[PDB]
């Protein structure tokens, strides 16, 4: 052989774990950001950045710890350990905002490197990609909110933070500033999931609703064989069941795994497309029409503009606490209180 | 800084007990493919 | 080698050994720094 | 296939097709090539960062 | 103004009606 | 026959009319730029630039061609405000025309091709068959671009047979068209010195030159003409897509954040000029440098101009919004009439206290009055049982100094609540919202649109990237497996996975 | 905003059967989009290039 | 009440254009079998 | 030289000597020892 | 019959486990320390 | 709720997410049902 | 089918396995312990400890006010 | 310089279920964003 | 504390306890 | 520039609805003479 190909024959041999020559790019960035995240969760803090108490290390129970931004007075830079944020010396890095760029950009870098991967078996077994094509709804959601929504706006302390709770915080967030849900961007995408999840649930229990007696015991999936060509469910009576109850019917067996790619994959694209205005916050919050009469006419009485001074409840009320980079003390009688509560 | 040197110790006896109950097998899986 | 010992009598001290450890962090919420106690 | 006074000023532009240059040929002068290429890119998004800023730079809006 | 959603409504609703009576009929071959 | 998502696939073959399927797409976008700024000159008002400017009127193109040295409009209404005189045949009503006529010569000669194919031109000589080399013509392409931003380079912006792109001070004030210099040196490296954008394509030109010199005269590698898949059109065209969404990323950024191939002028304040109070840090300079001189605050706060308090206000900056916010920004405000001054508040004692409030993704924020170090001393009382901090038991006056309306004060307090949420919005402005039937909530410039429609756009390119370059690699495979392979799936079989020899 | 009311008036995402509600529909978004894909992906040739690949078979 | 002024010339234009296409595609296909 | 630069001088050495040649060492002086076999 | 003892999933499986339980007697102790 | 969870040993409220949470969780329950709420407990 | 190396109900069936996992994984559980009680993720992540917050003359939860220089500003924070 | 015909051009088949499929999507586009066009 | 570790006593003895019944029939040879 | 504020949705319905039912018609055709 020459000199590259003994390393071609290395890389795609079958061990276990299949190791990939664009694994390389994967296994360093994969195993750090999730080890990366896994310290920020535990050890290494805010509470220099923006007043929080979020690691296990100050006590908080997983459900509100997180790693989680830089600060808001600090730009869009990206913490190196190495740079002017810094200079090694991490100890200082670390609580200096700092980590999560460590593993945002390692997050980014290893969804290259998965998507690299499945492009890179799927030649080797020549099998035609959809799943790196499936990937795009993963990979766009991504590098549009963790990526693409913080530099559109100031510096990433306004981008998610990682944890369960700091992603909780980015909801609420994205409720009162820029009214995230009646965007129709938005709106496409819980049509994507939604429509995702019956679809993968409707097709999951009329292959288990018809199936074809090769066994004689009584558990089904016993005596299936994987080298059998004669089809497991019956796609006659399944199309006979859902043309009488529903009375729309999928007619032939391909296209409805092409069906259950597709709907959750432009599910995620079309609200991909939506944090990018959100990003540069062409919110569509308001409405043109049905707030001059939510002005000159208190007769006009709709859920819109119900709805619209509720995100005026969030956005003087937890705006001191959730950003103390300005310092916004508020006097308490300021605040937007409906009544004795 | 003597507290680093008292959390290593367990890292120390980690592998120390990697040397002396398997390693006798690992030269000769070191000798393996002819280097 | 011959010393083999049924998976099944392992697979209990593994698992108890999983629980007590995640037994012992829901005994760590009730006392401790964030019990607010 | 017809000849025009176009098509014959250009189809020795078009003559061959599939000549190939031999054995893994000059890959690495395109890889040592790509190489500068990122380390330039990467020091370009750290002028326009500040986090290699240099002496006399101060990118800011006080400029020409 | 108003009378744009009840066009492109009933027109959604009159699509629903329309693949129930003509649908391609599957026939096994 | 194919479905409707590929029907394009029948120019995927023969090259002969793919000339002539770009070349309607050419002409119907430069059948496009001149079909929009002729309309985008028919509602301009050239009567006020420095009220309403000309990123004021939602105009998205005409800084594009107004940013390379185009003033002459036609008719004697300069855009920088010297037009001298008859512009000559490259005024806006003129670049707008030929792009009109360019792509009717370009539609002409579209249909051209698509009647007439097999030129003599699109096939090998070893068979009959339509394929056409692209290496050698990558070296024939990118050599002609090389020229012309050397071209671009030199002969355009440095003055040479051309004149110079747009350049302005900072905090823009007199922006006009001056040849710029191209500065060599490390400085050019920073996207606000113009000085790099005349040095850019003579050095990325030159060796945009000494690539396809190059170019033309080597051959591909095997090891890469069998792994790239040279030979098919649809690699390169993933190449391209996926080449184009990079360069789509900068120009999202670089419109966004700002440079100096992105003035103030004919894009507006750039959005973080609230997040450091970038223009308030120069009109609160230049009126304590007249008091350093020794002027009274009455009659200085009038040499600043009314465009510094122009890009002080929250409806240029182009945070605000919306999606749905349809039209021009003056759609939002209406025309700007006059700047009224600058409010300033007073207690009953003084204790001087002000308003620097409105940061930019907020849409109320709640008004509140403080002093120096940040105590609050007023605000609006929104429960009015416990209020200690109320306009009214303190009795708060407003000093406005400068502008329309100078020297007027303002005792009541029914009054100071109007010019509070003025002091807001950084400095206030007089407007008319009956002209346009302008409503009254905010829009966005034209740099906050394109940056929405060329990040969107640059996202929806990626997966046109991913999917171009599934179908290059995996062309064989495309209409499905062969059938069984089940030894090559199958594990421990010999010996490394796609391997035929074990 | 019944939504934003049940987040104030009694604390919705803080709970776990919420939380294992969004695993099984996250879950279910992916596993229509992974068992979906690769039935997709693993189809077998039937076809030519020219028509759709979702042809070259007769339904049962 | 307040409108756009424009929309029903835009939400006019979305809904039909395209149908229209689609409905330009299917009579294309379906007319081709019949045995002329 | 500038306290800015140098301290991205320093990666780039870094960067280098820890992660590309152990990885390039650690590939090819492994793949070499362990050759395939192509006789059958 | 003999299988090797080190592999590329000797490597595989001891990372991400040698700080798994290195952190789960990180976390073990946290809670029996009190402020 | 995790809220006033974590404490220094004065007894000072450190701030989580929990209460960041709550903080948003504070307004909108200050806020629905504007005007039937005349005794402070949201409790019906 | 087979891959080439041991199957792991094949590992920890041999008894080899637990000679090296009596010693070790208890040995690695006590260094996770000594991380934390000797405080050393405290000096050396930068976690404050709980009662080093607040200072006598800080109360003022402690945030990043200028990105530039960044690092004489915790030591003024302490 | 002379004329001649095509060795190609395939005609599209779009199926009368795949007509349902694009009515109601353009029509589930309608109904979303025309309250957004107002 | 005293009878702390004693109600950990009584969770340890009781939990391994369970088991016990099992590998005790599962090597004596009782039909499980 | 005072103006019927409804004329261009009516003289956009006037030449489109039935042009595109004459260019509805035309491909039908086509697809007959192509016999198909
Ligand atoms: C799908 C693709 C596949 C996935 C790929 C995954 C791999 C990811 C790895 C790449 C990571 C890129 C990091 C980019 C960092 C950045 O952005 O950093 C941001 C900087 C800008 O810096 C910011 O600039 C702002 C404006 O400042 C200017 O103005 C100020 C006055 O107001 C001051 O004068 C200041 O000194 C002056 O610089 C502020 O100052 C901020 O504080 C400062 O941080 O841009 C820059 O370096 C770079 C700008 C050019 C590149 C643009 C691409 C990245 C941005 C996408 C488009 C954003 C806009 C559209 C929204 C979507
Ligand atoms: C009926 C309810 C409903 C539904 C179904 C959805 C549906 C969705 N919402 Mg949504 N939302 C809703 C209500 C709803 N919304 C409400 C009421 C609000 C409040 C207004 C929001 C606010 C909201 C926000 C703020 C955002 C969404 C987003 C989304 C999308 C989810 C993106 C996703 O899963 O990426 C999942 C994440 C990834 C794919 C990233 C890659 C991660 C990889 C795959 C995992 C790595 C694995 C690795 C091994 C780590 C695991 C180990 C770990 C445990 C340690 C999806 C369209 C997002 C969106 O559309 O943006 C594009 C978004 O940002 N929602
Ligand atoms: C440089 C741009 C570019 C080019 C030249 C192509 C070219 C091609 N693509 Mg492709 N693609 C691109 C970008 C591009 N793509 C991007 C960015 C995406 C991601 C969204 C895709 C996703 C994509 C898919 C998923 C598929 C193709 C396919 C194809 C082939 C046939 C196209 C066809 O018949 O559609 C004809 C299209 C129509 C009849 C109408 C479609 C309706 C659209 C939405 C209307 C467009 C709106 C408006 C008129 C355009 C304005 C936007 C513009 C300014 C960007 C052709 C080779 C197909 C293929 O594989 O064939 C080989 C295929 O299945 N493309
Ligand atoms: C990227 C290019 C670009 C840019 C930034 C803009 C931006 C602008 N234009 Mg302009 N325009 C463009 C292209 C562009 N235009 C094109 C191509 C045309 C020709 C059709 C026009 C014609 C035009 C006119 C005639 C006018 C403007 C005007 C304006 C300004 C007012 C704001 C506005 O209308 O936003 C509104 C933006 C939206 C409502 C967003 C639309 C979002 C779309 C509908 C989403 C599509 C989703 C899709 C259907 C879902 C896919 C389906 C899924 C299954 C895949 C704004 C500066 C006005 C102005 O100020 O001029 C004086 C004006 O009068 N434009
Ligand atoms: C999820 C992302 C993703 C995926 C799956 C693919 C997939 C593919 N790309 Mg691709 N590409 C991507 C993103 C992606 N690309 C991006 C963001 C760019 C830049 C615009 C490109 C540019 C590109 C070109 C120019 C070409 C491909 C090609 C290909 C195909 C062959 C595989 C290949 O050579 O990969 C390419 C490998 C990568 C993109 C991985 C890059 C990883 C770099 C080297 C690591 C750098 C790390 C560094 C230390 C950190 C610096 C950043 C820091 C400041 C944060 C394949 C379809 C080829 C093609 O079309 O096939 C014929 C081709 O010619 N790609
Ligand atoms: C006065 C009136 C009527 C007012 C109503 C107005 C109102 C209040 C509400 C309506 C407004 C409305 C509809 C808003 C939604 C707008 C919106 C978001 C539209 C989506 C548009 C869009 C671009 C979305 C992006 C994502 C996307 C493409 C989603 C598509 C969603 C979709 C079609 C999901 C399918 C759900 C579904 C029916 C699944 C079942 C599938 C099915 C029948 C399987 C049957 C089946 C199963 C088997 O297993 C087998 C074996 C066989 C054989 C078989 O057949
Ligand atoms: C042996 C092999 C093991 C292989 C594991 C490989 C890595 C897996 C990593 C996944 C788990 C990540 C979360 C870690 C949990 C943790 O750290 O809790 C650690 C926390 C910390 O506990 C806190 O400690 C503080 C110390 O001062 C305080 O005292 C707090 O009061 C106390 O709660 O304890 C808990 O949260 C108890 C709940 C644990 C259950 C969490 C399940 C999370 C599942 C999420 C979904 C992922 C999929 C998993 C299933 C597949
Ligand atoms: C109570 C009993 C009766 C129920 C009444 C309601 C039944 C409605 C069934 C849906 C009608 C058909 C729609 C698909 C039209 C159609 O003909 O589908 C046909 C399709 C099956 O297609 P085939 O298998 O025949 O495809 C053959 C291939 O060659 C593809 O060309 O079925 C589906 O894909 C189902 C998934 C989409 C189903 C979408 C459901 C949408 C629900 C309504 C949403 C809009 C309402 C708007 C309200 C404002
Ligand atoms: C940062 C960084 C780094 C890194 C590090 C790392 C990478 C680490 C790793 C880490 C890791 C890698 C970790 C891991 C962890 C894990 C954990 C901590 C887990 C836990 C878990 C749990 C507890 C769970 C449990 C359970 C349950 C609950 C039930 C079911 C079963 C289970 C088991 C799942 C270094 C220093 C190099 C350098 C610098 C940078
Ligand atoms: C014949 C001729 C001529 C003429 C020419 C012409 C007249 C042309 C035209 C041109 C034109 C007239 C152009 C324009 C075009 C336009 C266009 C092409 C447009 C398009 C549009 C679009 C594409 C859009 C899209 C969209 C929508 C729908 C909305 C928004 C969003 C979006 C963007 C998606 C002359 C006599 C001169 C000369 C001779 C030849
Ligand atoms: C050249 C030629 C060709 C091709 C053809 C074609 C196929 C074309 C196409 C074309 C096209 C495809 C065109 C398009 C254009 C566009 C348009 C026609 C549109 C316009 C639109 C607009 C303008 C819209 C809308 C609106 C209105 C009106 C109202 C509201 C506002 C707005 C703006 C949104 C060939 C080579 C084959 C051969 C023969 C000749
Ligand atoms: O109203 Mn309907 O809502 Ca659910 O919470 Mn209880 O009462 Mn009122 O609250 Mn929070
Ligand atoms: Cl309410
Ligand atoms: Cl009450
Ligand atoms: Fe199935």
């Amino acid at each position: 052989r020459g000199w590259f190909d003994v390393l071609d024959d290395w890389l795609k041999r079958d061990r276990f774990v299949f190791v990939g020559w664009s694994g390389i790019l994967l296994f360093p960035c994969a195993y750090l950001s999730i080890g990366g995240w896994l310290t920020g969760t535990t050890f290494v803090t805010s509470w220099y950045t923006h007043g929080l108490a979020s690691s296990y290390l100050e006590g908080c129970n997983f459900l509100t710890a997180a790693v989680s931004t830089p600060a808001n007075s600090l730009g869009h830079s990206l913490l190196f350990l190495w740079g002017p944020e810094a200079q090694w010396d991490f100890t200082r890095w670390c609580q200096l905002g700092g980590l999560w760029a460590f593993v945002a950009l390692h997050g980014a870098f290893a969804l290259i490197g998965f998507c690299l991967r499945q492009l890179e078996i799927a030649r080797l077994v020549g099998i035609r990609p959809y799943n790196a094509i499936a990937f795009t709804g993963p990979i766009a959601v991504f590098v549009s909110v963790f990526l693409m929504y913080p530099l559109g706006q100031s510096g990433w302390f306004f981008a998610p933070s990682f944890g369960v709770a700091g992603i909780f915080r980015f909801i609420l967030f994205f409720q009162g500033f820029h009214n995230w849900t009646l965007n129709p961007f938005h709106m496409m995408g819980v049509a994507g999931i939604l429509g995702g999840a019956l679809l993968c649930a409707i097709h999951g229990a009329t292959v288990e609703n018809t199936l074809f007696e090769d066994g004689e015991g009584s558990n089904t999936f016993r005596a299936f064989e994987p080298t059998q060509a004669e089809e497991t469910y019956s796609m006659v009576t399944a199309n006979r069941f859902w043309s009488q109850i529903f009375g729309i019917a999928f007619s032939n067996k391909r296209w409805l795994h092409f069906f259950m790619l597709f709907v959750p994959v432009t599910g995620l694209w079309m609200c991909s497309i939506g944090v990018v205005g959100l990003a540069v916050n062409l919110r569509a919050y308001d409405f043109v029409s049905q707030e001059l009469r939510a002005a000159e006419d208190p007769e006009f009485e709709t859920f819109y503009t119900k709805n619209i001074l509720l995100n005026e409840g969030i956005r003087a009320w937890m705006a001191p606490a959730d950003q103390p980079h300005q310092n916004f003390v508020f006097p308490e009688e300021v605040l937007p209180r409906g009544n004795a509560l | 800084d003597l507290r680093i040197v008292v959390v290593l110790l367990p890292l120390i006896v980690a592998g120390g007990w990697a040397l002396f109950k398997i390693g006798s097998a690992a030269i000769s899986q070191a000798q393996a493919f002819m280097k | 080698g011959d010393a083999k010992l049924p998976l099944w009598l392992i697979a209990t001290v593994a698992g108890t050994g999983v629980l007590v450890v995640v037994g012992l962090f829901f005994y760590g919420a009730y006392v401790g720094v964030g019990s607010a106690l | 296939a017809q000849r025009t006074w176009l098509g014959d000023r250009l189809r020795p532009l078009n003559s061959e097709y599939g000549k190939v240059a031999p054995g893994w040929g000059t890959t690495p002068l395109m890889g040592v090539f790509m190489g500068l290429f990122f380390v330039f890119l990467l020091i370009i998004l750290q002028i326009y960062n500040s986090s290699l800023i240099l002496e006399n730079v101060s990118v800011d809006w006080a400029n020409l | 103004e108003s009378v744009a959603y009840i066009l492109v409504l009933t027109l959604a609703l009159g699509v629903l009606f329309f693949a129930i009576a003509f649908r391609e009929p599957p026939r096994i071959g | 026959g194919l479905p409707w998502y590929r029907v394009h696939t029948v120019v995927l073959n023969d090259p002969g009319r793919l000339i002539s399927v770009h070349l309607m797409h050419t002409a119907l976008v430069a059948g496009w730029a001149g079909s929009m700024a002729l309309y985008e000159l028919a509602v301009f008002d050239p009567s006020d630039p420095v009220l309403n400017p000309m990123w004021r009127q939602g105009m998205f193109v005409m800084p594009f061609m107004a940013r390379l040295g185009v003033t002459q409009s036609w008719g004697g209404w300069s855009l920088t405000g010297e037009v001298a005189d008859n512009p000559g045949i490259w005024s806006f009503e003129g670049v707008a025309a030929t792009h009109i006529i360019l792509s009717g010569l370009l539609f002409l000669a579209a249909v051209w091709h698509w009647v007439y194919w097999d030129l003599e031109l699109f096939t090998d000589p070893r068979t009959g068959e339509p394929a056409l080399d692209l290496p050698k013509m990558f070296g024939i392409h990118l050599f002609l671009s090389g020229l012309l931003c050397f071209g671009f380079g030199a002969f355009h912006l440095t003055g040479l047979f051309g004149p110079g792109m747009w350049v302005s001070d900072p905090y823009g004030l007199t922006g006009s068209i001056q040849p710029v210099a191209p500065s060599w040196g490390p400085e050019g490296f920073n996207p606000f010195n113009a000085g790099g954008i005349a040095a850019h394509h003579i050095a990325a030109g030159i060796v945009g030159i000494i690539a396809g010199l190059f170019h033309l005269s080597v051959r591909p590698p095997q090891r890469l003409y069998k792994a790239l898949r040279m030979g098919n059109i649809e690699t390169v065209l993933s190449s391209s897509i996926a080449a184009v969404f990079f360069a789509a990323f900068v120009v999202a950024g670089t419109m966004w954040y700002g440079s100096a191939a992105t003035p103030i002028e004919l894009f507006g304040p750039t959005r973080y000029q609230w997040d450091q109070g970038y223009f308030q840090q120069e009109i609160q300079r230049r009126v304590q440098s007249s008091i350093a001189q020794g002027d009274s605050p009455s009659e200085a706060w009038s040499k600043i101009p009314e465009k510094l308090a122009f890009y002080d206000y929250v409806g240029n900056s182009p945070a605000k919004g919306g999606l749905f916010r349809v039209g021009p920004m003056n759609k939002g405000d209406g025309i700007a009439q006059g700047w009224l001054g600058h409010p300033v508040f007073t207690d009953a004692e003084g204790r001087e206290l002000t308003v620097r409030r409105l940061p930019n993704f907020f849409e109320t924020f709640p008004v509140i009055l403080t002093d120096a170090d940040g105590v609050i001393r007023a605000d609006i009382p929104f429960r009015r049982a416990e209020s200690r901090y109320s306009f009214e038991q303190t009795g708060v006056t407003v000093s406005l100094y400068g502008g329309e309306l100078n020297g007027k004060t303002f005792t009541d307090p029914a009054s100071v609540k109007k010019y509070a949420r003025f002091a807001q919005q950084g400095e206030p402005f007089a407007f008319d919202r009956e002209t346009l039937g302008s409503d009254g909530v905010f829009r966005t410039s034209t740099r906050g649109w394109f940056t929405f429609g060329h990040a969107c756009f640059a996202l929806l390119f990626f997966f046109g990237h991913i999917w171009h370059g599934s179908r290059t690699i995996f062309r064989d495979v495309f209409a499905g497996v062969e059938a069984d392979l089940e030894e090559q799936v199958e594990w421990g079989n010999f010996q490394k996975v796609g391997d035929q020899t074990t | 905003n019944f939504m934003l009311v049940l987040q104030a008036e009694h604390n919705v995402l803080m709970h776990p059967f919420h939380m294992l509600g969004v695993a099984g529909v996250f879950g279910g978004a992916l596993f229509s989009a992974m068992h979906g894909s690769l039935v997709t992906s693993s189809l077998v040739r039937e076809t030519t290039e020219i028509e759709s690949q979702n042809r070259g078979y007769r339904f049962g | 009440m307040e409108v756009n002024d424009l929309g029903f010339v835009a939400s006019i234009l979305f809904v039909l254009v395209p149908s229209v296409f689609l409905l330009i595609l299917y009579i294309q296909t379906q007319s081709r079998e019949g045995k002329e | 030289m500038t306290p800015s630069l140098m301290n991205f001088f320093y990666s780039l050495l870094a960067g280098l000597l820890i992660i590309v040649v152990p990885a390039t060492v650690g590939l090819i002086f492994i793949s070499q020892k362990d050759k395939i076999i192509r006789r059958s | 019959i003999t299988y090797p003892i080190f592999t590329v999933r000797w490597l595989a499986v001891h990372t991400l486990a040698v700080p798994t339980v290195f952190f789960l007697g990180a976390i073990a102790a946290m809670q029996f320390i009190q402020r | 709720n995790f809220n006033h969870s974590v404490l220094d040993s004065q007894g000072k409220v450190l701030n989580t997410w929990a209460d960041v949470i709550n903080r948003a969780n504070l307004g909108i329950e200050a806020m629905h049902e504007r005007n039937v709420h005349n005794f402070p407990l949201d409790l019906a | 089918g087979t891959t080439g190396e041991r199957p792991f109900g094949d590992i920890i069936t041999s008894v080899r396995y637990w000679v090296i996992h009596s010693l070790t994984i208890p040995a690695l559980f006590i260094a996770g312990w000594l991380f934390v009680s000797t405080g050393l993720a405290y000096d050396a992540f930068g976690t404050p400890r709980p009662n080093e917050y607040f200072t006598q003359e800080r109360q003022e939860l402690p945030i990043i006010t200028e990105r530039q220089d960044s690092k004489t500003q915790i030591q003024q924070f302490i | 310089m002379d004329r001649s015909r095509n060795p190609n051009k395939q005609p599209v088949e779009l199926n009368r279920t795949s007509l349902y499929l694009g009515l109601l999507l353009i029509f589930v586009l309608g109904i979303l964003f025309s309250s957004y066009f107002f | 504390n005293f009878e702390l570790i004693a109600q950990l006593l009584m969770l340890s003895l009781i939990v391994i306890a369970g088991p016990v019944v099992i590998v005790l029939l599962a090597f004596r040879g009782g039909d499980l």
